[PDB]
């Protein structure tokens, strides 16, 4: 009762030289697709009542919740790649690239049920409605989320020395951004529908990026094992059942950060209006270069599960400090330069357009969660990204919002400048994972002395 | 004229029986013995067998939650045994 969580500190040696600097190319190349992003953001800008994006961060709904799902594989290949077959591994990386379009079907047919925001109860930017050409982006891109499951299965198969996705999704943004504007207004092209055409044209380059994966059954022995994809073998076949738990926690544990897009977007329109929507300018830059951060763990999670088979018991799970904390370096002398800087003469009027004459009262939860989560679900991939444990990781999660259910209504009812005051008990909801997990991460790398059962051998 | 089956480890059990997954690089000739005991001198040993590089296998583990000792054993150009090698961590 004065640490539960055991032998803390400890996930050290001499590990300086853990170099899973090939696990940071994991998410530059995320980087290059979190990027084409706002070139169509301000591409479909040509158009002007082509504020597009109104299905686009309401579609990367069923996008980045199946996601989870899916960028739940990197277990399953890495941990197998101290066994032997890829093509059982494989005979998965196709099992789940029936899924990787299986599920793409239902991101490919919920996203059609989907299309009624036509539909009312409170504020503009979640209601009002005379001019839609979203219409269709909510369709010329909603039926790619199908091409689209099996164009992410793929970097759930980066697992195991490859980042030639760093390759393709870079050359992929570029052969978007010229395609993109061919639709909004265009050549010999199809040249209309562009408020819409941004994303048929965007989900243009899904569809090649989905053939980034077969252009890649290329520099070496095989990951093709796509003979028929079928599975049946007792009521349902599993190497798929399998996915599913780890599917179910990673996708409603990313529907934490699912209400917080359903949190930091309700308090703007209280009688809150001008910089209380520009706490997003601000939230939208966590995101930004939250990204290369956060998933490195996300890119890490493989040298930990594929370090289990590859039979050496916490020779990975301390090193799941070892990279915890090394970024962790800049988790916090890069906390440094958030709630320092600001939207300055640099930021001329892009993403979400508010720049010039405005509060830095969004720079005060640049710290207060910053640091204090950044790595905390960097954590999570490793624990989930090492182990089964995703299991109850969600409900790691079921605290994450629930913790900060009532740091909602606690900027509104406030003693200061409560901006950042409903993230009250959500960085305080957001750092009982500084516990919660890395809580199991020594019940845990404290599994790795109960499962390495002979502690060494002879000559 | 050589040393063991030179790595150890139990992982889990299934705490009657266990697993038991150790190295085995090729063969030799090829073959495995296992010893089959406790620590406990009583309960005498008695034994698994295995071929390939199938050391890397699994017990019967009858009795609770006991200690238990288990070796296995090289079996290589001379017919006979290339080394043996132990540990003992039971249920
Ligand atoms: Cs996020």
């Amino acid at each position: 009762l004065d640490r539960f969580s055991f032998s803390v500190f400890l996930k050290e040696i001499r590990l300086l030289t853990a170099l899973a600097l090939p696990m940071l190319l994991a998410q530059v190349a995320q980087v290059g697709i979190g990027f084409v992003d706002t070139v169509m953001a301000g591409g479909a800008g040509k158009e002007d009542l082509a504020a597009v994006a109104l299905g686009s961060s309401a579609f990367a709904t069923v996008y980045i919740t199946f996601m989870g799902i899916m960028a739940a594989l990197n277990p399953m290949i890495a941990q197998l790649y101290g066994a032997g077959k890829t093509g059982e591994a494989g005979e998965t990386g196709r099992q789940g690239i029936w899924f990787g379009l299986i599920l793409g079907i239902f991101g490919m047919i919920l996203m059609w049920a989907a299309i009624t925001p036509f539909r009312n109860w409170l504020t503009l930017s979640d209601y009002v409605e005379g001019t839609m050409a979203q219409y269709m982006l909510f369709t010329s891109l909603a039926m790619p989320a199908a091409m689209v499951h099996r164009a992410l299965h793929a970097y759930a198969s980066s697992l195991n020395r490859p980042r030639l996705i760093m390759l393709v999704s870079f050359a992929a943004f570029v052969l978007n951004v010229p395609l993109n504007y061919i639709f909004v207004y265009g050549k010999f092209g199809m040249p209309a529908l562009g408020g819409a055409g941004c994303g048929v044209a965007t989900m243009a380059v899904f569809w090649f990026s989905a053939l980034a994966l077969w252009i890649y059954i290329a520099k070496e022995k095989f990951f093709r094992p796509f003979g028929l994809t079928a599975k049946f073998g007792k009521p349902d076949w599993a190497v798929f059942k399998q996915i599913w738990k780890i599917g179910a926690p990673i996708g409603l544990s990313y529907f934490l950060e699912a209400s917080a897009f359903s949190f930091i977007v309700f308090l703007i329109a209280p009688f809150g209006e001008d910089y209380v929507a520009a706490q997003q300018v601000g939230i939208s830059l966590s995101g930004i270069l939250y990204m290369i951060p956060q998933s490195v763990g996300s890119a890490g999670t493989v040298r930990i599960g594929f370090s289990l088979g590859r039979r050496e018991f916490s020779r990975a799970r301390y090193i799941s400090g070892v990279s915890l904390v090394s970024g962790w370096v800049l988790a916090v002398i890069t906390v440094l330069s958030l709630v320092l800087f600001r939207s300055p003469l640099a930021s001329m009027y892009n993403d979400d357009p508010a720049v010039l004459s405005i509060a830095s009262t969004v720079l005060l939860f640049a710290g207060l969660f910053q640091p204090a989560d950044f790595t905390q679900c960097i954590a999570s991939y490793a624990l989930r990204g090492y182990k089964v444990t995703k299991v109850p990781m969600f409900i790691h999660a079921a605290a994450f919002w629930g913790c900060g259910l009532l740091p909602g209504y606690l900027l509104a009812y406030r003693f200061d400048m409560g901006i950042y005051g409903f993230w009250t008990a959500l960085i305080a909801s957001l750092t009982i994972a500084a516990v919660a997990l890395v809580w199991c991460l020594e019940k845990y790398s404290m599994e790795l002395v109960k499962s390495h059962k002979a502690v060494s051998s002879g000559l | 004229v050589s040393s063991v089956p030179t790595k150890l480890e139990v992982v889990a059990a299934t705490p009657t029986s266990l697993l038991i997954s150790w190295d085995a690089r090729g063969e030799y000739v090829v073959y495995y013995r296992i010893t089959y005991g406790e620590t406990g001198g009583n309960s005498p040993v008695q034994e698994f067998t295995v071929p390939g590089s199938s050391s890397t296998a699994t017990i019967s583990g009858l009795s609770p939650g006991v200690d238990y000792t288990i070796t296995v054993y090289a079996r290589s150009y001379y017919w006979g045994w290339y080394s043996p090698i132990s540990i003992n961590y039971r249920t």
